């Protein structure tokens, strides 16, 4: 149950916006150009590492 | 090759020893100490999952 709840847990943090515009990259890329979106990429790069 | 030595009296003898067992148990409230009385924090908060 340890285990699998981690997991579980490493999964549903991938909704956490982590300060950013949005939680997904697609969004984030179609929403903004380039520069802009790199910021927010870097924002979420983060909160998952 | 033909020599021991066999002792003729003893002694009683009392050591201490010390080992831990527990330690302090300690609990955060994340919020207080994060965003202590702060509403914009805690909902800044709410983001990182
Ligand atoms: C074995 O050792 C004990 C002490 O560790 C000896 O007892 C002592 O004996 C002397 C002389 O008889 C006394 O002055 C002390 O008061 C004794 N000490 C204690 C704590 O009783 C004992 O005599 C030894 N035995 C042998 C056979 O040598
Ligand atoms: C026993 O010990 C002596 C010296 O302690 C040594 O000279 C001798 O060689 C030993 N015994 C054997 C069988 O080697």
């Amino acid at each position: 149950n340890h285990n699998a709840q981690a997991l579980n847990t490493l999964v549903k943090q991938l909704s956490s916006k982590f300060g950013a515009i949005s939680s997904v990259l697609n969004d984030i890329l179609s929403r903004l150009d380039p520069p802009e979106a790199e910021v927010q990429i870097d924002r979420l790069i983060t909160g998952r590492l | 090759n033909n020599s021991i030595a066999i002792p003729t009296n003893f002694t009683i003898s009392v050591t201490t020893e010390i080992l831990p067992v527990s330690m302090t148990k300690t609990s955060v409230d994340c919020t207080m100490y994060i965003c202590g009385d702060s509403t914009e924090c805690s909902n800044l908060l709410l983001q990182y999952g």
